[PDB]
């Protein structure tokens, strides 16, 4: 659900710049770090915002739970779900510097507005042929400020010649595969012995 | 055992002042309605002005079921009303009750931007003529459609002051700017809270106090260049708005370098007050 | 389900502003009884919950100007005499409504902390105040 | 008594919002004005949550319609102590 | 410590610098959300427990 | 509104400079007094205020030549004897003028304490003053 | 006495008809276990579209049900009573259930753009 | 709840539904442990948790 | 089984109010007869039971406005002529009922001891009682 | 309701200051006279009241420059005459008016104790007066 | 309670005393006054 | 490791080199602000509280 | 931080990635490096101290 979660993230940042009247803005999925390489993905990346997963993580408060189902006189058994948080950054690489400053201006007004997004939130095309999987979502929005020592780190993986960014952190991607391992009948007579010793 | 109670809006009274509202030479009161309500959304009566109920006042309005609320452009005043109706109090009220509010300031800067001689007089507004030792005029305080800001007509001293506030009973710490007493009934129908057998008025009585923003000369005064020079009419002073000066016609001896200058608005903290024009000095 | 995070939060105070930094002392505590016989089996002790306590409460905010109301609330001390008030914190979701409420009982100050000065750094100013209380009752429904 | 407590308590609220906020505030409110009366003798109970309850709130007290029209509605029980007026004293001989 | 930081992220080449903190950029979209009418009816219930 | 910075800041002390490096030290408490009578239902206490209690103030600058403040204070004790002063802290706006006032009075130099001398290191030389008062008030209008 | 009752359900080991019941005549446990239900109904209404920038209102022309998973997707001009100008620019999110006008005729949801 | 624990009745529930459950006797299916009457009964209570159930239901 | 605390108690001496900080000296002894003659193979005496005692009982509490209820009773003495009263007292339960009941007859006020004061002493003013009587029954059932 | 503490209070017994740092023996007592006669069912006694007491009062303070009082009043006595007064003892409320007042009739200075002196030692010099008297009275209004 | 001071402009002072060089300080105080006349007035008592 | 810091910043090639600290440059534009007179009349009010 | 570490040594321009830990690889040549007979005969001798 990695791809999909950030596609329909990608549309809904592209209609908000439709309603605004801007027709030079749009928002890609693809990886900052080749911006510079000079090697066939670069002329895609010009002239505009570029959105790309940096970071993952595991969500811990939720690791233990179990996952059976109990249905009639009948139990199945099934492994526990996955839960994993993202670290996102969007990146402007407009031709005029005067630009990005005006796009990042739109993003950060965008995610002060709007924070949730659902299945009935959103406004992506459901008919889709490569978003025939998803059904059912929810996540949440918040914004990420790192200090000078974590810049360092974060541009050392992918470059180390920064450009105008934001940073955010999603929340709750799930990832299940939701099948059977075992299947068993309920507990129905009880028998006790009890002896002298 | 139930227990029920409804309440209405029993008077409103709106507070202006143009050193926040006007933006340069454009007056408020001109203004449209996209225009007034986007100089509204940055004003608060509240930053300079402080409005509260005498002792007596706060006695009564216990009694009498009146409650106080407040807006950043205003103030309400709710009473109980009996169950089942939309005009009449809960508690008979009477032609001669009233209610007494003082007013008080918290900006140090009030008597440089607000253009009004208040050098020792209380400043006094009512719906009903008082009773003073010596021989005076009045009006009542205005209403919401009509024009006019607060002037010397509303200003008391003497034996006519020293009445009015030992009527009030103030606290012998003073401080006070001005006392505002509303009647139940007051000189004209029109100024009144109710009607002749005590119902509520269907229409809300809507009062104004508005407050009129200081004009001066301005000076620039150049050190190190040695210059000096003056404006030639004057501005208004504004919290937000700006005035552009760029030709030399505009001043009084501009200097020979004209073209590559900045001239800066003045604020309000410092300026000369005389018989004729007040002056603000900027430095460059 | 989804977990809670911990930095949207209210106080209802009885002052003007309701936006605060950090909060800390929540908590609640009960004293043990311990008794043994000597002609017990086990050689241990058995337990029983006594008399109960309840720790001080700490609150953090930015200094702004013409806002002097922890002075206010700590200049009402009169002897053994002090304006006593009801304290409601509150955890908000997304849209800005409670989730979990702490409920303070006859709260009054006895900690009044201001800044200290200092010339090289760059940093804002934040005041701190301790309160004592007499109860704690916690809501989440 | 109670009711003049409480009543000043809830008139704090007249042109407040009808929402959330509000109705966690006024069940506070009452609930530490009723737990010291508890203190002190007034009510019956081993403890404060057999002595009395306080309810307020959409789904508990109100409905859409209250929303719609601008009401407020609270519900509250409280444990009362009555007097014993009649003392009867039997007498009858020791047997032994 | 610092400056080793943050020329590292802009080519590791320093030249002649100042450096400055801006304060407070106000941003808000100003939109509304919702509309409701205030408290005007308070009804209050006692019973016997 | 825009919060407050801590590094603009200026104290009269009866001397000739005004200018410091660092202040610390302003804060007021009260003791608390308890209570529980044994037919209490609730079974924790009940809290009370009682006598109050002020903390000492250190004040830090640096060291310069014929400026000898610090010790010229600290010799005015004689025996139970010295000279009591009033004391002003104020944190300024960026035109220089007041906005919070911490007011002091009678003040007394308890400890003085100098540089300490290292060959080593690029320092500059810190004088402190460590002083014992009789009540403060914050103004802030 | 607290109440907070939104209903009573009472079985007794004999009903009104066979098919209700628990038990045989004999006392034997019925050899068709019987299953009983209760489902509830979901509520509809209009939905009010305020696009307080353009200063523009809209509505839609029927009702349309409440739920808390599904998506409705309204995307002509048809659909709407008085639609913008610009309807091709817009985009109408789906509401939710947490506000609701109820009338004796039509129920309403406004939704801000 | 007294009555169930007399005649060995137990509840059970699931996401979508609830079953009771009775002991039998040893040896067979459908002979309740202790004999059952026509006129008892099990009387259940509902109550709401959802603050927005009446707006949408 | 566990045992009972000691802190939750009610007394009834006549008086407006139950509730006390501390209660001692319930107290039953008795005298020792002893004998021992001659001709007796042991050189150890044989015991029996002499004539009864009870000790004096204290009681504590704070001070409070208006409330003057023990000099009041102490006062009530005239010559050889005093108030007596049946003095009960009650160990409660979690229901705040009895379980363990001291029965005292005739007590009278030997001693009232007032409140010491001291100018740096943070602390409750606290005083109390001596009372003498005459039997003590103790019901447990 | 909360008890009252014990620190602020007044004493005027015909000096020229009120203020003292300690306070004590305001206490009351009486005699036990006991009976018993032969036939009696029960082997304890009777107990009535005897004779009445009072403790003496001791006062404490310290010293300053100019004040002789207390050895001005102790220097009264000649032989079997001494100058007596009456004492009023007063525990104070936040207005600094009376709550709790005792009440002394005819005392005078039984001893007068003074300062011991240490050369290490860092503290106030404190005086004391023991006073006899004829009655106690106990108001609390 | 016992006094107040008051300093400042807006408070004693205008924008012409700060012109002309003036400072005005305002200050109140709460003084104690002592008895002249006791009144001792005496009857038998009822019983 | 404070060579590492300082040559980071310069290129990662160190050559033959001395470090020194400059004390006190200083830096004021000494331009006017406000001009106003002194004290010169001082007027004290009582009132009996 | 940890991050930093890993793609530093593997040129600086990370790719989209997972990271896993595999557990107990077991290593072992299995070889003879002696071989004895076991105890089957004891003697105890005592002396007197």
């Amino acid at each position: 659900m990695i791809f999909e979660v950030l596609k329909i993230l990608t549309d809904e940042v592209n209609q908000n710049f439709k309603g605004l009247e801007m027709e030079d803005s749009e928002v890609v999925l693809n990886n900052v770090a080749l911006i510079d390489s000079q090697q066939d993905v670069a002329t895609e990346l010009q002239n505009k915002v570029i959105l790309s997963m940096i970071n993952l993580r595991e969500e811990v408060t939720m690791k233990n739970f179990p996952n059976n189902v109990l249905e009639g006189t009948k139990v199945t058994y099934k492994n526990p779900k996955l839960n994993i948080n993202l670290f996102l950054i969007f990146c402007a690489n407009r031709t005029g510097y005067k630009k990005s400053l005006s796009d990042l201006s739109r993003i950060l007004e965008f995610f002060q507005h709007k924070s949730v997004f659902t299945q009935s939130n959103t406004s992506f095309d459901r008919d889709l042929e490569e978003m025939e999987n998803v059904k059912n979502f929810r996540f949440t929005m918040e914004l990420f400020t790192p200090t000078f020592e974590e810049l360092n780190y974060i541009w050392g993986t992918l470059g180390g010649r920064q450009y105008p960014s934001v940073f955010y952190k999603l929340n709750l991607i799930v990832i299940d595969r939701d099948a059977t391992t075992s299947e068993e009948g309920v507990i129905t007579n009880i028998h006790r012995n009890y002896e002298t010793l | 055992m139930q227990v029920s109670s409804s309440f209405r809006s029993f008077l409103k009274l709106d507070i202006l002042h143009s050193y926040f509202l006007n933006d340069g030479e454009k007056d408020f009161s001109s203004m449209n309605e996209e225009e007034s309500k986007t100089q509204l959304k940055s004003y608060n009566w509240k930053d300079f002005l402080e409005i509260y109920p005498s002792q007596k006042t706060s006695h009564m309005m216990r009694g009498n079921k009146i409650f106080f609320k407040s807006f950043n452009d205003s103030i309400i005043l709710a009473i109980k009303v009996e169950s089942g109706t939309e005009n009449q109090p809960f508690n008979e009220l009477y032609e001669d009750e009233s209610m007494t509010f003082l007013l008080s300031l918290k900006d140090q800067y009030f008597g440089n931007y607000t253009d009004l001689d208040l050098a020792d007089q209380l400043l006094y507004f009512s719906n009903k003529t008082p009773v003073l030792p010596e021989a005076f005029t009045f009006k009542p305080i205005d209403r919401i459609n009509q024009s006019g800001t607060v002037g010397e007509e509303y200003l008391y001293e003497g034996e006519n002051k020293k009445h009015l506030l030992e009527e009030a009973h103030l606290n012998p710490g003073g401080g006070v700017l001005g006392i505002i007493q509303i009647y139940m009934k007051g000189d004209t129908p029109v100024l009144s809270l109710i009607n002749n057998d005590g119902t509520l008025k269907n229409s809300l009585p809507h009062f104004k106090i508005h407050f009129s923003n200081r004009k001066s000369t301005w000076k620039y005064i150049n050190l190190k260049d040695d210059f000096e020079t003056e404006t030639k009419k004057d501005y208004p002073l504004t919290k937000f708005g700006f005035i552009l000066l760029d030709k030399k016609s505009d001043f009084i001896s501009p200097p020979a370098h004209f073209e590559k200058y900045v001239f800066p608005n003045p604020d309000a903290r410092r300026i000369k007050i005389t018989p004729t024009k007040n002056y603000s000095e900027i430095f460059i | 389900s989804y977990p809670l995070s911990k930095f949207h939060f209210s106080v209802e105070w009885g002052g003007t502003k309701i936006g605060f930094t950090e909060v800390s002392g929540l908590d609640l505590e009960t004293e043990i009884i311990e008794y043994r016989h000597g002609a017990s089996p086990e050689y241990s002790k058995i337990k029983m919950p006594g008399m109960q306590k309840f720790s001080n409460i700490t609150l953090k905010r930015g200094t702004f100007k013409s806002d002097n109301e922890y002075f206010q609330w700590y200049n009402t001390i009169n002897l053994n005499k002090v304006e006593r008030r009801d304290l409601t914190i509150s955890l908000l979701n997304e849209e800005h409504e409670p989730v979990v409420t702490w409920k303070v009982k006859n709260a009054w100050p006895l900690k009044v902390q201001s800044t200290d000065l200092k010339g090289d750094g760059n940093e804002v100013a934040i005041e701190s105040m301790e309160l004592a209380h007499e109860g704690l009752v916690i809501q989440n429904e | 008594m109670a009711e003049e407590s409480i009543k000043k308590a809830t008139e704090q609220f007249v042109f407040e919002p009808n929402d959330g906020n509000t109705w966690v505030r006024v069940r506070a409110m009452i609930e530490n004005f009723l737990i010291l009366q508890w203190r002190a003798g007034a009510l019956a109970g081993a403890k404060p949550e057999h002595a009395f309850y306080v309810k307020v709130g959409l789904g508990q007290t109100m409905t859409a319609q209250d929303i719609l029209e601008g009401n407020m509605n609270v519900e509250i029980g409280l444990a009362v102590v009555r007097p014993a007026e009649f003392i009867i004293l039997k007498f009858s001989h020791k047997m032994q």
